[PDB]
């Protein structure tokens, strides 16, 4: 008997390469991360850096 | 329904004990050729410590329970009840000594 | 084996060196007077004392 | 005697499933049926009753002795049925007060 | 070095025997055993010293340990402190079959195991020690 | 009456108002303490007028304090964690 | 249909008989929302009734399950 | 059927978008009570992210 | 023999694996079935024995020689957890894994007095007249609880009242009476009860029930062996010690010595500082078992009763007649004789009278028909009233 | 004047002395021993004696009174019980401190690995503050990894 | 009754865990003690810390 509304959740897109700069107190200077999702069902599977 | 044979320590169903007898103790007890009273006096349905033995000859557990000369199957560490005096005397007539498995004798 | 059995007997003993001590311990472990079974203040209420038997056996009105 | 009977543990054991007012009614009926035995059932509580106006001036042993001699007199006047006293513990209360006998 | 330790341990052995004799005589004279309790701290400190274990086994101090553990003829057990200290020392030292043969502590150990006035924890430790000592004989 | 309001009342210098706010307008409680062990283990029967700290085995050196109920709860929770907060009514040096 | 096949196998030896038990999921069937009363009757539900009686506006989902009994002797 | 029924009902009723036993460390506020103070507020709540 | 069978290094190892509760026997039977089925094949189950114990819940022990044999045995089973929760059993533990239990009591002895766990006679003491050979039940001698037409109080079976309230009594022998389907022998019920309905240890006997049971033997409490054993058990368990208590030693080399309890650790080791004419001995603390300690009660000490009819009575000791101690009470202000096992040295009474009588403090109580007063002081079984 | 009269004098707190509770103190201040896990007697009110809701621990009910002090719910502060453990366990808050003390002393003969003969140890002794004193002593004796049977003359060390 | 050392170690570690999580349920490097609902147990330590704690 209570009216409930679903709020849209904002997420980052999958299957795109994103390159970022790690900060100074770290041996890593740059990282290239991609998150992979199958087209059928649109569900996250694995992350590779 | 399962009962534990007091003498050899094997565990088999009570109807199996009545119809076919104990496969090991039949040489001295004649459990198959015995009435229900003798079966109850030598096989007890109240027991503890189910034991399954695969190889009697090399199992230290079988030697510790003195069941290394018997047929593999279900065995009980402790069996409630002891053999009657007449059956004990009959076994002593055959030259076989009966060691109780009730735990009270050690 | 017999030789190691004799060695075990020599090292650990047959118990006869202290079997008499064990028998004495079991004798002293084993042991009626109503004065020690219940409290005198409970004996008196239950008329179980000697004085109640004296009153009950004497040929006089209580 | 009913007001002391209703609180007595003997009455509570006798009638575990009954309230206090039922025990009061049973005490009243028992008092009607036999006043003497109802007075005897009080045991030590019968010295606390209103016997005399100046009963507090006597020593406790004197009051107990007077009450006991009165009970002995009245019980021996009435008499005790020995078989009933042997069977029914309620009627055996008057047996210690029989002439020549005691607790 | 080792000879001085052997001499000190032999002197301790003589003192322990003298204290045991004195306590037995006092018990026969109606007095409590106090000398063993007085000597107990020094014996405990010596036994807790790990490097003296070889000298103890060479001088056969376990015989006097058995003598202290031996119940007196009046069927009275020794004080619980003595039994606890000696059991802890036995655990702390590597007793072998040869040392047991020299001392004959197995008889007293079997007596302690079979007795009922002894504490059950001491009974279990005695059972464990008997099992450990029977272990090398059969393999 | 939060912490910042407490600091403002400290800055005003009004100690009596702060004490009244935090005790009379709130959880004011009365406890008894042993004068020896300093613990809140006194068993007081006020209408029977008998006080006793069974541990210290004393009946005469016992005082009463007015403390917040939350302070009593804090001391009991500390005692549950094997800490012993002992409240004494005199200084030592 | 992501995981349309549950499979259970049992190499029974008690004459070796390798038995596979498997169930398949088929079609999904949906209906309009319905309300089931305590007395056992049913009727079509509307949102105002669900709001007034504190019900949930929901519909049953049906799935076709097909069972097969595979057996191989080897 | 109680598994799916209760899971969907719980997640929509409480807003925790996961299993009920997994409520700790799960996304919350995905479902909210619809605002009905005025018509414009209802529209805004229905178009929120 | 039995001693020679103790394990060696070359004996096959034993591994224990955690399984789901209640499925241990199922795993044992499955292992036996697989061992029998794979026997005589190219790859038989190379194990030797497997078992489990009821007391050691959640554990299944298999005797083998290789871990791969254990993995093969557990293969194809669902009761085994996902993780390989296997451990190597120590060789010393091999004898302990098969040691028996419940040995304390070879069997139930006929004539002993036991308590009933449940039923209409819950808590009533019963004599074990007969022990059934099966061991699951036993015929017992009980005190009947009937109302004759929420349970009635126990009382000896009255045949006359039973006939008056119910004339359908049956008779089979002399002294053996059957009323309402229950067999009563000379006023005592004889009814079979299961083994799971009885307490055979820590039995607390009462003088009333003891007298009621031994009254029919024409000799009051003629039997006193089990009663004496119950006395010994109650005396041993009721003794609790505190620091500073003066104690005396019964056994050991330190027999007949006085000392003060310094500290208490657990409930079986008590450190005692002995008192003697030698100063060097008085500065030593000795840990002594509680089984060889007897409390020392000096004349003129405040002591509070632990247990008995005179429970929570305090006062000053007057006479110490060894085991029996006499003291003038504080509440009743009269001499009371209680055994020394029931006394604790408590310097203050601090008795609370709450949850007693029917009268709060300062109640206006009607004494009798024309007397009234106010309760001034309250006691466990008496009151002080100001008229 | 909102509290019932008490003959105990009214004072204020001048000092708070902290410390640990000893097992003797825990047993002495207790009023009952807790040994029964079951909260309720027979699910018919009247909670079981020796349980976690024993009536001697205090009353939290309007109509019931505490069986220890006899006071009502408003006045009773509550009373402590104790629970004997079968085996000793670590206090979770003191485990690193137990570790540091174990480092500081000798596991066989309960003595510090170093004595006052070392001047640094004497200086570590001199500081009055217990925390800093412990810190200094620990910083010294942590290095020392062997008990000394004789003086670095026997210091009682077991070696 | 009977003492296999492994079972003693298991049950005594369970007792140690219960006594430790009764006082501190925020122990780093180990799982928290949980309620039947899945919420973590509220220990004595958590009653005394934070804005909503006893002190603040
Ligand atoms: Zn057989
Ligand atoms: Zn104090
Ligand atoms: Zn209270
Ligand atoms: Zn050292």
């Amino acid at each position: 008997g209570s009216e409930k509304v679903l709020i849209a959740q904002e997420r980052s897109a999958a299957n795109i390469v994103q390159v970022f700069k790690k900060a100074a107190p770290s041996p890593i200077s740059h990282v290239a991360e991609i998150r992979s999702a199958l087209e059928k069902g649109s569900r996250l599977i694995s992350t590779m850096q | 329904r399962e009962r534990a044979c007091m003498l050899c320590g094997i565990v088999l169903p009570g109807r199996v004990f009545m119809q076919n007898g104990c496969p090991n103790c039949d040489s001295v007890l004649n459990l198959r050729d015995s009435d229900q009273a003798t079966v109850n006096e030598c096989t007890s349905s109240s027991f503890e410590g189910l034991v399954a033995v695969g190889d009697n000859e090399h199992s230290w557990v079988a030697k510790w329970l003195r069941v290394d000369r018997f047929q593999p199957g279900l065995y009980a560490v402790r069996v409630d009840g002891r053999l009657p005096s007449d059956i004990v005397a009959a076994l002593e007539q055959y030259g076989v000594y009966y060691r109780p498995r009730d735990g009270s004798v050690i | 084996q017999g030789e190691q059995y004799q060695e075990i007997i020599e090292i650990f003993g047959d118990g006869t060196d202290y079997q008499w001590t064990l028998d004495a311990e079991e004798e002293m472990e084993q042991p009626t007077s109503l004065a020690d079974v219940f409290e005198p203040s409970e004996l008196k209420e239950k008329m179980l004392t000697d004085e109640d038997n004296v009153i009950r056996v004497t040929d006089l009105p209580e | 005697t009913a007001r002391l009977y209703q609180h007595s543990s003997k009455s509570s054991a006798e009638y575990p499933n009954r309230p206090q007012l039922a025990k009061y009614c049973i005490g009243l009926a028992k008092y009607i049926q036999s006043p003497l035995l109802e007075y005897l059932a009080l045991d030590e509580s019968m010295y606390s009753l209103h016997i005399h106006k100046h009963q507090n001036l006597l020593p406790r042993e004197k009051l107990i002795d007077a009450v006991q001699t009165s009970i002995v007199d009245i019980v021996n006047l009435v008499g005790v049925d020995i078989n009933e006293a042997v069977r029914a513990p309620y009627h055996a209360l008057a047996l210690p007060y029989v002439c020549g006998l005691g607790p | 070095l080792e000879q001085m330790q052997d001499e000190l341990i032999q002197q301790l052995k003589l003192q322990m025997e003298e204290s045991a004799i004195r306590d037995a005589n006092n018990i026969e004279q109606g007095k409590p055993a106090i000398f063993k309790l007085k000597l107990l701290p020094k014996v405990k400190d010596i036994l807790l010293r790990a490097n003296l274990a070889d000298s103890i086994l060479d001088n056969n101090l376990l015989a006097s340990v058995r003598l202290w553990l031996e119940p007196l003829p009046d069927a009275s057990l020794p004080a619980y402190q003595i039994q606890k200290v000696l059991f802890d020392a036995i655990k702390s030292l590597p007793i072998k079959t040869s040392h047991l043969r020299e001392s004959g502590l197995g008889k007293v150990m079997v007596f302690y195991q079979k007795s009922k006035r002894v504490e059950p924890n001491l009974k279990r430790t005695a059972e464990k020690l008997i099992s450990d000592w029977t272990r090398p004989i059969m393999g | 009456f939060g912490e910042m309001e407490r600091d403002c009342m400290i800055a005003h210098g009004a100690a009596g108002f702060l004490k009244e706010r935090l005790m009379e307008a709130s959880d004011a409680f009365r406890v008894h303490v042993c004068g020896i062990c300093g613990l809140m283990s006194v068993i007081a029967n006020l209408k029977k007028n008998q006080f006793e700290c069974r541990s210290c085995k004393n009946k005469t050196n016992i005082y009463q304090l007015h403390i917040p109920y939350a302070a009593k709860l804090l001391f009991q929770e500390l005692m549950a964690m094997n800490i012993a907060p002992r409240l004494y009514t005199e200084r030592s040096g | 249909w992501e995981e349309p096949r549950l499979i259970l196998d049992q190499p029974a030896q008690h004459d070796n008989i390798n038995k596979r038990y498997e169930i398949r999921f088929g079609k999904i069937y949906l209906s309009r929302p319905t309300m089931t009363e305590a007395d056992g009757t049913t009727h079509a539900m509307f949102p105002q009734e669900a709001r007034l009686r504190n019900l949930t506006y929901s519909s049953p989902v049906y799935l076709d399950m097909e069972k097969s009994m595979f057996t191989s002797i080897d | 059927s109680t598994t799916i029924t209760s899971g969907l009902k719980y997640s929509l009723a409480t807003g925790n978008w996961g299993e009920q036993k997994k409520a700790m460390s799960s996304r919350a506020g995905v479902s909210q009570v619809l605002n009905r103070y005025t018509y414009s507020s209802t529209l805004s709540h229905l178009r929120r992210t | 023999p039995q001693r020679l069978l103790i394990p060696t290094v070359d004996d096959p190892g034993i591994w224990g694996v955690k399984v789901r509760l209640g499925k241990e026997k199922d795993v044992v039977r499955q292992i036996l079935k697989k061992k029998l089925a794979r026997e005589g094949t190219k790859n038989p189950l190379e194990i030797y024995s497997a078992f489990q114990r009821d007391s050691f819940k959640g554990h299944v022990y298999i005797e083998a020689r290789k871990a791969e044999a254990i993995n093969d045995a557990l293969k194809g089973n669902v009761n085994v957890f996902s993780n390989n929760s296997k451990f190597l059993v120590g060789i010393v533990e091999y004898k302990d894994l098969l040691r028996p239990v419940k040995s304390s009591d070879v069997k139930l002895t006929r004539g002993s007095y036991v308590r009933v766990k449940n039923g209409k006679f819950k808590g009533d003491l019963a004599q074990v007249d007969e022990v059934l050979e099966n061991g699951l039940e036993a015929r017992l001698k009980l005190v009947p609880r009937l109302d004759y037409g929420f349970r009635p109080a126990q009382r000896l079976f009255s045949e006359a009242e039973a006939r008056v309230h119910e004339p359908t009594i049956r008779r089979d022998r002399d002294g053996f009476v059957t009323y309402g389907g229950e067999e009563y022998y000379e006023g005592f019920l004889y009814k079979t009860f299961r083994l799971q309905n009885l307490i055979v240890n820590s039995i607390n006997p009462t003088l009333n029930e003891l007298s009621l049971f031994q009254s029919n033997e024409e000799s009051t409490t003629i039997d006193l062996s089990t009663i004496a054993d119950s006395l010994k058990e109650t005396a041993k368990n009721l003794v609790s010690f505190q620091p500073g208590d003066n104690v005396e030693i019964i056994n050991g080399e330190l027999n007949h010595l006085t000392g003060t309890v310094s500290s208490v650790n657990q409930s079986t080791i008590v450190s005692v500082r002995l008192h003697s004419d030698d100063d060097t001995i008085n500065s030593e603390t000795v840990e002594i078992p509680t089984s060889d300690l007897r409390k020392i009660f000096n004349v003129g000490d405040h002591v509070r009763v632990i247990h008995g009819k005179h429970t929570d009575d305090t006062g000053l000791i007057v006479e110490v007649n060894g085991d029996k101690v006499e003291f003038i009470s504080n509440q009743t202000k009269r001499t009371v004789i209680v055994f020394s096992n029931y006394l604790i040295k408590s310097t203050d009474s601090t008795v609370s009278i709450n949850e007693s009588g029917r009268f709060e403090l300062h109640d206006l109580v009607q004494v009798n028909s024309d007397l009234v007063g106010i309760v001034i002081r309250a006691q466990k079984d008496s009151f002080d009233v100001l008229c | 004047s909102q509290f019932p009269y008490s003959s105990a004098p009214l004072r204020s707190v001048k000092e708070v002395q902290f410390g640990l509770l000893s097992p003797e103190e825990i047993r002495a201040i207790s009023v009952v021993k807790i040994e029964y896990p079951e909260i309720m007697d027979e699910s018919r009110q009247r909670p079981r004696e020796g349980g976690l809701n024993d009536p001697k621990l205090g009353s939290i009910d309007r109509n019931f009174k505490c069986q220890t002090c006899g006071e009502g719910m408003a006045e009773c502060p509550g009373h402590f019980g104790h629970m004997e453990l079968a085996k000793p366990v670590f206090h979770i808050g003191f485990i690193p401190k137990i570790k540091k003390v174990c480092e500081c002393i000798c596991m066989n003969c309960g003595k510090l690995l170093l004595d006052e003969t070392n001047p640094t140890m004497a200086q570590a002794i001199r500081i009055r503050d217990p925390k800093k004193r412990f810190n200094a002593v620990w910083q010294l004796c942590k290095t020392k990894m062997v008990c000394e049977a004789d003086a670095p003359v026997s210091r009682g060390g077991c070696g | 009754d009977g003492s296999p050392q492994h079972i003693i170690n298991e049950v005594e570690q369970l007792l140690q865990f219960h006594v430790a999580t009764y006082m501190d349920n925020d122990i780093a490097g180990q799982p928290q003690a949980l309620q039947k609902s899945g919420r973590p147990v509220k220990a004595i330590r958590a009653r005394l810390k934070g804005k909503e704690g006893r002190l603040r």
